[PDB]
């Protein structure tokens, strides 16, 4: 799998902000 | 033993699981919870992957938390979960980079799009990941069957 630096609003942030 | 939990398979590999164990999961987990809604068992929320029981047959159960509930909020803590699952041991600044419709999928589970609303809408989406749509409930069973062997080999 292909590792990127965390996109502001994309999904890791979205989730993130859930809990 | 019979049983893992996904916490368990995660610390034992110490690394994420792969997309295909995600769809995996995600449909083999909401076919349990149709079948428990079918008997009005109570519903609960997955507040982490320790709740996530993956069993020797591949069947994939949802264990109620050691401490009203929505059917779309346990899609939602669920597709949490997932993510949690595939992002497992990643700094905090990375991101896994997801093939698009397991994104799309994640996306509307966890309601954090910019549309499911049953276990069914859930399982209809793994379903048309795969080339024939009717071999899923195989090809799914199949897939945590093999996740299972090879963590009990570690």
């Amino acid at each position: 799998y292909k590792i990127k630096p965390r996109h502001d609003s994309g999904i890791k942030a979205k989730i993130s902000m859930k809990t | 033993r019979d049983a893992l939990s996904l916490e368990e398979i995660l610390r034992l590999y110490n690394q994420p699981i792969n997309e295909e164990q995600a769809w995996a999961v995600c449909y083999q987990c909401c076919g349990s919870l149709r079948a428990a809604a079918r008997r009005r068992q109570p519903r609960h929320r997955v507040r982490s992957a320790a709740q996530i029981r993956v069993w020797r047959d591949g069947a994939v159960t949802l264990a109620p938390a050691a401490d009203q509930c929505m059917e779309t909020e346990v899609i939602e803590s669920l597709g949490i979960i997932i993510y949690k699952a595939l992002d497992y041991g990643l700094k905090e600044n990375e991101e896994r980079e997801l093939s698009p419709p397991l994104e799309q999928l994640i996306d509307h589970m966890a309601n954090t799009v910019e549309a499911i609303r049953s276990y069914r809408d859930v399982m209809k989406l793994c379903a048309a990941h795969l080339p024939t749509e009717s071999d899923a409930p195989n090809h799914y069973q199949a897939v945590c069957r093999a996740l299972f062997a090879e963590t009990m080999e570690l």
